[PDB]
RNA sequence: UAACUUUACGUUGUAGCUCCCUUUCUCGAAAGAGAACCGUUGCUACAAUAAGGCCGUCUGAAAAGAUGUGCCGCAACGCUCUGCCCCUUAAAGCGCUUUAAGGGGCAUCGUUU
């Protein structure tokens, strides 16, 4: 019932909001509401990698071990079924008794001789679990050593695989199967099957029995029968559909018209731009420069410019350069028909002369050929029955393709002649963010939270009459970008300093110190090779530093352009040029008539060495204002653009009716941050996220006018004035709400509860009464609850529980990383005194580095050492207080996560039930609180007489009054050995705790230990008590 | 002067190292969750982290790619200790109030009790401190 | 991108052979061996490869047996379902409980699968 406007700071962890009420004219009058909402980020917190494929890996791994244990367990059925294998001489588990463990030799000495049936299914049970690789970077190099062993195979003088196997492999070194990433041991699937044959009719000669029945085959069943691969439908299913005919799957650029479309679109969103001037490519230059993909293998743009006919300093735009564009890019190529035309040249069917026959619809045809299946097999058995076999060789034996496009086949092949000659219901509550528009994690997940937000205002106050999302410049990028972005930051943070050091130098006499205009006026200044841009006359460098000679001033009037760039400006004078007002370097250097003065304005900005950008920004005055200032002032970004049209068709927005929907660009953000006086500190905080969305949401239109107004005021003399604030006192009320401190001092205590907030309002704000409404609360920061019980079990690394009634957990260590506090915990360490000497000394050799001293070969030593045997792993005892029982109760791991921690009362003193991931899948519940220094076994019993309070979750709100002070935050983790819970500051503010988290909480004896409950809005603090102890399962 | 401060990195309450400044505290955090992580279905896409990019060996990747989200249940728990082998502040409590805090009683209450429970820590560490 | 086929590595267990090397006992005899036992280097095997939970499935009286290109299990998202916490309204009673309704929040529930 109140007319509002929202605004949003969305960012890849932090959703932080506001509530602007307008007055009937979209005008900012009053601030009701503000919040920040934390979460985590949805990517593994290490490098960045999808949670999903991660989760996808492991269950393919699952899937594999399934499959093979499934064949193994079907090959002993088999060898129990077909003839014999001593029927009933399994174990309890069905698994084979005293299996001779010698099966390369049988593999080897099987071709002369009759195998004894336990031999023989020791040799063939071996066959199926290691039945080598089939066809179907890293993989490469297990090609390569495939490849190898199938040549020695082929020109050797061995007939089985596992005869050379050993036969060389025993010269060689002492093992025979494949080690670490020696790929030299690897073998291929179809000499496995000629291996068999072969073994079977060895067999047969021999007269051994049990090798011609149904075995035979039912062992190429088992040995050959595989799991089939997608089809199109994966494609069409996880991917995009066609509007006209979802019926149809996605093409892909490995065929002709794909290729064509994405010439033609490149074609179509390019220019010329010389001279500060854009124009599109002339009819005549696109069929003459048509050819060029066809013609010839690549387009640079230098060889684009070559080929045509333009000015040397001629640049291209679309070409995003960070930096350095002397370097000339390569526009599109001809994939699939230059990878085409270079195979059949390699198999005797061109000459890079002869033209291509095949039809660009075949060409099609056999890119979606290559493209729809993953293997060579199913190509040359479908091939839709097309095209003749030599081509299909000649193809197959380099060709390899495996892409897709966004649009349908008939899609594209209906709009390219038309194009080659140059042409739901809205309800009051956000609908769930679809998950196919948005395919990407973290954006989805920060759009959910934005939209759980947005429905909390909506439920709270009301429809809001518009929506001015706008998200940080990391949202939408890869995770390497995102650290290229942070990276390239950071020295740009370095080059400030070495600017500021280069000022200092220059002019030791200026005093304070170096703000970004005067180091950008000396920057710029170097730059400009000591000249004006104007009147082209030398400056006095001396006079630089102070003001009044010279200021910085947009050439490109802000008012009517609304450009602020980082190199936009030029540095004029003053008192001389001020005559340039609204109206650009081209009325008032009078280009209209290519005036003189314009020549040599033309001149000195391109002769001398300037940014291009700048060069060619400066030197537009013939763009279209409107269509500029609103490109330079909103954004249309991808995400940007799905937000904008997804909450303006589902929901209801309560404005002018025409766009009630508003992304912003963050530069302009961030000047308007800079006007209305943000000062203070950020990013040390989070609740300066709130105040980004305070300062979007008042960046109505209404205020775009004002301060255009107020900047076609400043730009001619016209003549504090302070710029145009929303309302008196902006920063005041701003900074008070967001951060409860006043301005530029936040050594005060935070005003953190409704009472002390009002009063400090009322007191520091008084002429404004306005500030203090209904809904005055202090910013609580709301982080994501995480209620979830599942996660890994136990660590990936299974130690040696044998020795579990102490503590230790024998563990077998690679050389390569024995430490020296690795050797004081070592097994035969007095059992083998000599080698724990022997191992010292290369410790102490190479300087504690185990890298080096043990990249030669350890050895062992006789009582007259003469070089037995060699060490590469040996045993490293570890304390294990306790762990998981892993792989069949043969090996311990280490817990992994606490999914849930209980709270149990009897004596004041909250004792607490630590319950782990492994737990909750076997079922159970633990009934042993935590005392510290005693393990588990000696920990306190749970029982009736504990009385039972809450149960605690990761990023769950918590309340430890302490007698000394109160704690107040989000637990985070518990001390296992010591029983202390962790717990973060709402803000994670900086100067409170470690990083703004207080480790080492003391619950045992505290006064109250209770957890609370925080709306989605960071409203409704209440403490949630539960009745009854939740079960695990 | 005396008071050193040192760093105790516990994993599952079970103490594991014991460095001298949190860069290293907290690097051989990763360190051990990454050679944890390369045991099982991680390791065939860590191979590549090491080797696409010129940061072999996990204790050099992680020298330069160093992240503050080093896995849960790693205690850092910061003590300083004097040279007279006595504790003093721990994280940025002192003893005397340490006790008061992770223990939950001051000094007035039982000063024996000190010698079995702020002794004790003392005997703790000593095992620790090697 | 999607998902894919994989063999391969690794960790732990068992057994075979093999390295050093404990007490041990046997042989002499003082360090060298014969049996053990216990550690453990390397190699070759099989088993497991999250913790755990389901089917299908032929027998059948089922303890169980016969079987399979077998399925799910570390994520996101959601509220049709059950449950937790939470307000809102009404009804009664005895703030507290019950009943009823509505709105959320979050999973051990549901979908993607």
């Amino acid at each position: 019932s109140i007319n509002y406007i929202l605004g949003l700071d969305i960012g890849i962890a932090s959703v932080g909001w506001a509530m602007v009420e307008i007055d009937e004219e979209e005008n900012p009058i009053r601030l009701i509401d503000l919040g920040v909402r934390v979460f985590e980020r949805a990517e593994v917190p290490k490098t960045g990698d999808s949670l999903a494929m991660a989760r996808r890996l492991a269950r393919s791994v699952r899937r594999l071990t399934r499959r093979r244990a499934h064949r193994l367990l079907r090959t002993r059925r088999l060898l129990k079924r077909e003839g014999v294998l001593q029927a009933a001489n399994f174990d309890e588990n069905g698994l084979i008794k005293s299996l001779p463990n010698t099966p390369w030799q049988l593999r080897a000495a099987a071709l002369d001789r009759k195998l004894t049936p336990l031999e023989w299914s020791a040799v063939l049970l071996h066959l199926i679990k290691h039945r080598g690789y089939l066809s179907q970077k890293e993989l490469g190099a297990l090609l390569k050593g495939v490849a190898g062993n199938a040549h020695a195979l082929q020109t050797g003088d061995f007939r089985t695989p596992a005869e050379l196997a050993l036969n060389k492999f025993e010269k060689e070194s002492g093992h025979i199967r494949n080690q670490r990433s020696d790929y030299s041991h690897t073998f291929s699937r179809k000499d496995l099957q000629a291996e068999l044959i072969l073994l079977f009719e060895k067999q047969k000669e021999f007269g051994n029995p049990h090798v011609s029945g149904g075995l035979k085959e039912g062992i190429e069943t088992l040995l050959m029968t595989q799991r089939p691969a997608l089809s199109g439908d994966a494609v069409q299913k996880m991917l995009g559909h066609c509007t006209f005919e979802p019926a149809e799957p996605k093409a892909a650029k490995n065929t002709y018209t794909a290729e064509r479309f994405i010439w033609l679109t490149k074609l179509n969103n390019l220019r010329i731009l010389e001279q500060g001037s854009e124009r599109p490519l002339t009819d005549t230059e696109r069929a003459t420069l048509m050819d060029e993909p066809y013609r010839k293998s690549k387009l640079t743009y230098a060889q684009a410019r070559k080929l045509l006919g333009l000015e040397d300093t001629a640049f291209f735009k679309g070409l995003r350069y960070g930096k350095d564009n002397a370097e000339a890019s390569t526009l599109m190529e001809m994939k699939a028909y230059h990878a085409i035309s270079r195979a059949l040249e390699k198999e005797g069917l061109k000459d890079k002369k002869s033209p291509l026959n095949l039809s660009p619809e075949l060409q099609d045809e056999i890119g979606t050929a290559f493209s729809l299946f993953k293997t060579d097999e199913d190509i040359t058995g479908r091939l839709k029955d097309r095209i003749q076999p030599e081509i299909l060789e000649a193809l197959l034996k380099h060709i390899s393709f495996d892409k897709f496009v966004q649009i349908s086949l008939k899609a594209l092949r209906r709009i390219v002649p038309l194009m080659e000659q140059g042409k739901t219901e809205e309800k009051i509550y956000l609908p769930p963010i679809p998950a196919d528009e948005i395919r990407n994690p973290v954006v989805l997940r920060a759009l959910s939270q934005a939209r759980k937000v947005i429905n909390g205002v909506v439920r709270r106050y009301g429809s809001p009459a518009r929506i001015h999302i706008e998200t940080a410049r990391e949202v939408g990028k890869s995770f390497k970008d995102r650290k290229e972005i942070e990276k390239r930051q950071e020295e740009n943070r370095k080059d400030r300093e070495k600017a500021a050091a280069k000022f200092r130098e220059y002019f030791p006499n200026f005093v304070g110190e170096p703000k970004s205009k005067d180091i950008l006026k000396l920057r710029l200044y170097e730059q400009q090779h000591g000249k004006c841009l104007y009147s082209g006359k030398e400056i006095n460098l001396g006079r630089l530093n102070e003001k009044g000679y010279v200021e910085i001033d947009h050439a490109l009037p802000f008012s009517r352009t609304w450009d602020d760039s980082f190199n936009n400006k030029v540095l004029v004078l003053g008192s001389e040029n001020q005559n340039k007002g609204n109206q650009t370097p081209y009325e008032y250097f009078n280009g209209k008539d290519n005036s003189r003065e314009w020549q040599e304005f033309k001149a000195r900005v391109e002769t001398s060495r300037f940014p291009r950008s700048k060069k060619q920004r400066i030197l537009l005055q013939k763009f279209d204002e409107d269509g500029f200032k609103e490109r330079n002032l909103n954004d249309t970004r991808y995400v940007n653009r799905f937000l904008c049209q997804f909450v303006a068709d589902r929901m209801r927005l309560t404005g002018k009716g025409k766009k009630r929907v508003f992304a912003s660009n963050g530069q302009i953000t961030n000047l308007l941050r800079g006007f209305w006086g943000l000062r203070k500190v950020r990013a040390e905080n989070d609740r300066h996220h709130a105040l980004d969305a305070v300062v979007v949401a008042c960046s109505t239109v209404a205020m775009q006018q004002k301060i255009t107004r107020f900047v076609r005021y400043k730009e001619m003399n016209a003549f504090k004035t302070h710029f145009p604030q929303p309302w008196e006192f902006f920063a005041q009320e701003v900074m008070i709400r967001v951060f409860g401190k006043p301005d530029g001092k936040p050594e005060f205590e935070e005003a953190d509860t409704l009472e002390k907030l009002r009063t400090l309002l009322a007191e520091k704000l008084s002429s404004r009464p306005e500030a203090v409404h209904e809904y005055v609360t202090p910013l609580f920061v709301s982080r994501a609850p995480n209620r979830k019980m599942s996660g890994q079990g136990h660590m990936e690394t299974v130690k040696s529980a044998k020795r579990l009634d102490e503590g230790v957990s024998v563990l077998r260590v690679p050389l390569t990383q024995l430490k020296l506090k690795d050797l004081e915990k070592m097994v035969n360490r007095e059992r083998e005194p000599k080698l724990y000497e022997a191992l010292k000394a290369r410790l102490e050799a190479h300087k504690d580095d185990p890298a080096k001293a043990f990249a030669e070969p350890f050895y062992k030593y006789d009582k007259a050492g003469n070089r037995t045997q060699q060490v590469k792993a040996v045993r490293v005892e570890q304390v294990q207080k306790t762990g998981v029982w892993v792989r069949n109760h043969n090996g311990i791991a280490d817990n992994a996560t606490m999914v849930r921690v209980d709270v149990f009362e009897k004596g004041d003193k909250y004792y607490l039930v630590p319950i782990y991931s492994w737990q909750v899948a076997k079922g159970i519940l633990p009934d042993r609180a935590v005392v510290q220094g005693k393990d588990e076994e000696d920990w306190q019993l749970i029982d009736d007489s504990f009385n039972f309070k809450f149960s605690l979750h990761p990023n769950d709100l918590v309340e430890v009054i302490t007698k000394k002070a109160r704690m107040f935050g989000y637990f985070a983790s518990c001390h296992r050995g010591t029983g202390n819970i962790n717990i973060r500051i709402h803000d994670l503010d900086h100067k409170i705790g470690k990083n703004g988290i207080l480790e080492g909480i003391g619950v045992k004896t505290a006064l109250s230990f209770q957890k609370y409950q925080i709306d989605e809005l960071g409203k409704e603090i209440r403490p949630c008590r539960l009745k009854k102890r939740p079960p695990v399962r | 002067m005396n008071n050193s401060i040192k760093f105790h990195v516990s994993y599952d309450g079970t103490a594991r190292a014991l460095f001298n400044t949190k860069e290293q505290a907290e690097k051989y955090c990763l360190v051990e969750e990454i050679n944890d992580e390369m045991n099982g279905y991680k390791r065939k896409s860590w191979e590549e982290k090491l080797r696409e990019e010129n940061c072999a060996s996990v204790q050099d990747w992680v020298e330069k790619n160093y992240t503050s989200s080093y896995s849960d249940l790693f205690n850092i728990c910061e003590i300083e200790v004097s040279s007279a082998g006595q504790l003093v502040k721990i994280d940025n409590t002192e003893v005397d109030d340490f006790v008061e805090n992770c223990y939950g009683f001051t000094l007035e209450d039982d000063l024996e009790e000190f010698n079995k429970a702020k002794q004790y820590l003392q005997k703790f560490y000593a095992e620790c401190e090697n």
